């Protein structure tokens, strides 16, 4: 049995999006497109933290 | 600092328990089915599905 | 010393004696003290907390903890993409690799 | 959500409060009987 | 003085960590912890009650 | 992570673990470990030694 996660908080903007996250314990995050290229992308996070994507 | 209050869950086997609104602070009610509790001995119900 | 069964004592070697002493005797710890699951043989498996050393001892009939340490550097590896913090309430059922009970392998 | 002032009151003493939290319940399993819920974020304990 | 426990007793209840690994019902299984003093302090709510035979 | 534990008239110990971040909330400006002899007075919060609630 591993850990889920909390899910966070997320509004959108006019074509991007701003998720406000919070974890507890160190942990990862990643994203992708689904085109021809993934323009992959990750970071660890520890503190609550917005993002902008 | 707010505060997080749940009670003990309603439990309805051989039944299907249903919600009553109320105007709490957060209101949260779901009803699930298809769970299956386990205790002392084993099951508190009888039938599963 | 007579090739017994029990879940009390254990063997062990002073100038061509084997004697005997208890499981509570035995100790092991890397930053706290581990909890102890497999005792066979020559064998002991515990899980233990986040390792710089370990240390094992038990004491003497005489009652002289021999106590000794050995430099071994322990980090268990994660599970998933969460450097998490112990086994909660909500898992989702990973795979992973674990020793048995079994005595006679 | 998740911000100091999530939840809010007038007074002290006021029993009306505003609440912005969503505590938004999950699925329990086999045994497993509790009340698996998404936990609110606080303001205040990251706020300090 | 301190006579109100008179009409309780314990709560056998799921702990998920019972060491050992795996989970048991334990009748000292945690259910509420509360830390909101800023002096450190951890007021742990616990099933079983204690003093009162 | 959090333990409880103590021993049945059974002579078995039970221990309870939960997962939970303790994190101290730092006082005052300074990243102390234990109060000295040599301190200053910051107004904080605690739990008194009362039984009626």
């Amino acid at each position: 049995r591993v850990p889920k996660a909390r899910n966070p908080t997320v509004t959108y903007g006019k074509n991007q999006v701003t998720m406000l996250l919070y974890p507890d314990h160190p942990t990862l995050l990643s994203y992708r497109n689904m085109g021809q290229e993934p323009n992959y992308h990750e970071e660890w996070v520890t503190h609550k933290k917005e993002v902008t994507l | 600092e707010y505060k997080t209050v749940i009670p003990s869950p309603y439990v309805k086997c051989c039944g299907t328990a249903e919600c009553k609104d109320k105007s709490l602070p957060d209101y949260s009610c779901k009803v699930f089915t298809g769970v299956y509790p386990f205790m002392w001995g084993g099951a508190y119900c009888f039938c599963d599905a | 010393t007579d090739d017994s069964h029990d879940w009390t004592k254990l063997r062990y070697m002073d100038s061509h004696t084997p004697a005997d002493a208890e499981r509570a005797g035995l100790l092991v710890r890397t930053s706290a003290p581990c909890t102890i699951t497999g005792t066979m043989g020559h064998f002991i498996l515990a899980r233990c907390p986040k390792g710089e050393t370990l240390t094992v001892g038990f004491t003497d009939s005489r009652k002289i903890s021999h106590t000794c340490t050995h430099p071994f550097h322990h980090e268990p590896p994660v599970i998933g993409r969460e450097r998490f913090h112990s086994r909660p309430q909500h898992g989702k059922e990973l795979p992973c690799s674990t020793y048995v009970q079994s005595t006679a392998a | 959500p998740g911000q100091f002032g999530d939840i809010q009151s007038r007074t002290p003493e006021s029993k009306d409060v505003y609440a912005n939290t969503q505590l938004v319940l999950q699925r329990p399993a086999a045994g497993t009987v509790h009340v698996p819920y998404s936990q609110a974020p606080s303001g205040f304990k990251y706020w300090l | 003085n301190f006579n109100v426990y008179k009409a309780t007793r314990p709560y056998l209840a799921h702990c998920p960590d019972c060491g050992e690994g795996h989970s048991c019902h334990s009748p000292i299984a945690l259910e509420r912890i509360r830390n909101e003093a800023t002096d450190g302090t951890l007021k742990i709510q616990v099933s079983l009650q204690i003093g009162i035979k």
